[PDB]
């Protein structure tokens, strides 16, 4: 057996050891044994089959990513949506269009907006500086 | 024995001692305002057999009496410190604090730990109660901060989460 | 006297309830001065719109005030309060906007105004 | 002034220290889960980097934009800010480097570019009058790489439209929790970093279908991801300064109701002496 | 206290409006007169109902005005129109 | 006697700008010592960086004093501090540290000692 990675940008989906994998790779479905020579291709959306030492079989969904091969490592670095210069120009487009009409969302910290908040009301009017006698 | 509002009685007190001219001490209570409320509440007092004994030309001799009190006081919006409060405080072997703020949010009676206290303890509290109850006061009293600082914070720690349950349940 | 074994449980229930939204829409004001309104929760706008339309009907226009406003006088009785500030909470008269309750009188009134604005 | 304004205003302050004391809290717990998503990161980009080492910069060499250092026209700036206030001066001390060094090479009459993550540095960038050319903002203590497609999308297609000359991302570098430091470090052209596949000429891949179409992907991607990774590492550092700020905040209101209760006392023992010497000398 | 007491309303001057450059510095919040719009002009009296409400507004919103970067446009809008009518 | 009328407009509006830029400061003292200087908006720091230095600069030497600090009394015309003042609030002097205003005579001596620290 080998041991197989699935990495995402942002997190870690799978490790440990494995008995084989069924890849839909770019140029055509592939299936990965024990050994297999270097490899490296891209792979296009949808599941992945694994199947754990003693056999054990289970998905992962995957949207897309780079498959690549070594002596005993195979590793898979998935992504998180769909790539694809379709969807990213739709992305870059509103990214630009919100440069122009100079929106600003709200973040959703709503902890640290009620937090301020009630720092801003206490604070207010508090005129202490001029009561203690404190220089500054 | 249950004083209401010896608050009312220090200010009758005021009263006609100002109308006899007698010269007034802080706040215009008259000078010995302490020996008022002093003079009246030592005398609940647990007495031993023997006095009771004497007292009574040997009618009873096994027996122990007792007065216990309980004075009330009023303050002005929480204020512990003013004059008579602080006087009484001093005075007395504890005190049960009865906080606005819960009495208005519903927790009734509005008895608020930490800052009330009863200086005998124990000592006067039957076993089965002194061995079930002896958690419950500080670890009522740190809930009751440790949920004011929940409102700030989301995403709690699920240790201090089954706290914030248990002071609730039990509040 | 408020305490439910002289007012009555729906009276008291009323009553606890306008006390609840209110206090809650006080913790929601300072949420929609940063945040903006659309952060809210659906129930939590639902909150606000019900705390302001409670709110807004706890106005009235008074006999003696009459001089200074002109608008005439209104004589709400108890039954009708209830009634209104209970149909409020529910979410009988959502569908109405706010201004309709102010200065309305009785719970009528509302549904009535609400078609002229 | 009076006992009773005075006592008013100790209430007050307490409440607040109340408030930032809670704030560290939070802030102290919040640091910890960023940093846990900042060594979430490490494997992706690392494993991605040893990929680009046997592909371009091996024996074999390939012609890509994006490895050749061509001449400086304009440059690009990706900068990142927070989207929330009570930070120190983060921010602020980020942007004057960032100032400062987009002065510098101004001087050579080069143009630059901003695309800005996070609400703060939009703020201070439409106000100082900088090109800002794309924004994303919002996304608060939940960072994600789809969102951030845009921007870096933006960029790279002005890159390798000619447009841009040099990429850089300015960021805060998280080191300790007491001490974050601001950085400007550059990602494209791709920096030459060791990784030597010297030691890797044992073997090679197969390509499917060939291996341009693969590098140029990979180094999309890789960029994406160290942008990411930039964002998460000045995530953790704000929440450091969060929690250093409101620490100092707190002592220093516990200070001043030191100050508040040494002019309380003096309002009270004024206002007895006040009031039982208009008694006193009122009788007779 | 004693006047305050027997008088129809008030006319609260402020030094620290008087400072700031608030002049007459007369503090909106406080002031009264229970006469009120029973004395007016009614085209005041109409024209001024919308200025009570301006900067009552206004002062209930002036606490964020040293956080202000941080709101929110939709109060953003009554808190610079309270400085204006101001 | 500080009165259009009187004094003329240059110097009534320069006096009431100093007053109303102290007071804004004043204003912030208790936010500035709470939070510390950080958390002010970015026009609120030159309010600050103003005020701090106008301060100063309504300081002077005297010639009784030089018995407590050796440095040699000055003499300023009037003139000649309105423009002064004028400057500073117009932020044309906005390059100087604090201390260089510190017990000085007209502005012209503040950029000299600007020089030397």
């Amino acid at each position: 057996t080998y041991h197989l990675d699935v990495v995402s940008a942002e997190q870690q989906m799978f490790s440990g050891l494995v008995e084989k994998i069924q890849v839909t790779g770019s140029e055509g479905e592939l299936g990965i044994y024990p050994g297999h020579a270097p490899l490296l291709t891209a792979i296009k959306p949808g599941m992945i089959r694994i199947v754990k030492q003693h056999g054990h079989e289970e998905f992962i969904y995957l949207s897309g990513g780079i498959l690549e091969v070594q002596p005993g490592n195979v590793t898979v670095l998935a992504d998180t949506a769909i790539r694809g210069q379709d969807l990213d120009e739709a992305r870059a487009m509103e990214a630009k269009r919100k440069a122009e009409e100079h929106i600003s969302s709200s973040h959703g910290d709503v902890d640290y907006a009620q937090a301020s908040a009630e720092l801003a009301k206490a604070i207010a009017q508090l005129r202490v500086i001029e009561l203690t006698k404190k220089a500054m | 024995i249950i004083y209401d509002d010896l608050s009312k009685q220090a200010v009758a007190y005021r009263q006609i001692s100002l109308l006899l001219r007698r010269p007034p001490g802080r706040e215009a209570f008259p000078g010995d305002v302490f020996y008022l409320h002093s003079r009246l509440l030592e005398r609940a007092a647990r007495v031993n057999a023997e006095y009771v004994e004497a007292f009574t030309k040997g009618e009873v001799k096994g027996k122990t009496g007792s007065l216990t009190a309980l004075p009330i006081i009023e303050t002005q919006a929480g204020d512990v410190s003013a004059f008579v409060p602080t006087n009484v405080i001093s005075i007395t072997d504890g005190q049960i604090f009865l906080e606005t703020n819960l009495f208005n949010a519903g927790i009734r009676p509005a008895v608020n730990p930490g800052i009330s206290v009863s200086r005998v303890g124990g000592a006067a509290q039957t076993k089965i109660m002194k061995k079930l109850s002896g958690g419950i006061r500080t670890a009522l009293a740190q809930y009751r901060e440790l949920a004011a600082f929940s409102q700030f914070a989301s995403d709690l720690d699920d240790a201090t989460r089954k706290q914030l349950d248990h002071g609730q349940k039990v509040t | 006297q408020l305490d439910p074994l002289v007012v009555g449980q729906e009276h008291y229930d009323t009553a606890r309830g306008v006390q609840s939204i209110l206090q809650r829409y006080q913790e929601l004001k300072d949420i929609i001065a940063i945040l903006g309104m659309d952060e809210l929760s659906e129930e939590d706008k639902l909150v606000v719109a019900r705390a302001r339309k409670i709110q807004r009907f706890l106005s009235q226009p008074f006999f003696v005030a009459e001089v200074f406003t002109g608008s005439p006088g209104k004589y709400v009785s108890l039954k009708d309060t209830i009634r209104g500030f209970k149909g409020i909470m529910e979410g009988e008269y959502d569908h109405l906007p706010e201004q309709a309750f102010y200065m309305v009188g009785s719970i009528e009134e509302a549904v009535e105004k609400a078609k002229k604005l | 002034a009076g006992a009773k304004d005075i006592r008013s205003k100790i209430a007050s302050v307490q409440n607040t220290q109340k408030i930032t004391k809670a704030m560290e809290m939070v802030a102290a717990s919040k640091m910890r889960k960023s940093q846990d998503r900042m060594a979430a990161s490490r494997p992706y980009a690392e494993t991605m980097r040893k990929v680009i080492g046997h592909l371009a910069h091996g024996n074999l060499e390939y012609k890509h934009p994006y490895l050749e250092d061509r001449d400086v026209k304009r440059v690009g700036y990706l900068v990142v800010s927070t989207d929330r206030g009570l930070a120190g001066g983060l921010n602020i001390n980020l942007f004057k480097k960032l100032l400062a060094e987009m002065k510098t090479w101004t001087d050579k009459g080069v143009q630059a570019d901003l695309a800005m993550i996070g609400s703060k540095g939009v703020s201070f960038f439409n106000s100082v009058g900088g090109n800002v050319v794309a924004q994303v903002t919002g996304m608060g203590d939940n960072p994600s790489l789809s969102e951030l497609i845009g921007p870096v999308k933006v960029m790279l297609q002005a890159y390798d439209e000619g447009r841009l000359d040099k990429l850089y991302i300015v960021s805060n570098k998280f080191i300790n929790t007491m001490s974050q430091v601001p950085t400007i470090s550059q990602l494209l052209p791709l920096p030459a970093s060791d990784d030597d596949d010297l030691k890797h000429k044992s073997w090679d891949y197969l390509y499917e279908p060939d291996p341009k179409a693969l590098l140029d992907t990979l180094l999309r991607r890789y960029v994406e991801s160290q942008v990411y990774q930039g964002v998460v590492e000045n995530l953790a550092s704000e929440q450091a300064a969060r929690m250093v700020a409101m620490k100092a905040a707190t002592d220093n209101g516990g200070s001043l109701i030191k100050e508040l209760q040494l002019v309380y006392n003096k309002a009270r023992q004024a206002s007895i002496t006040q009031e039982l010497t208009e008694i006193v000398s009122g009788a007779a």
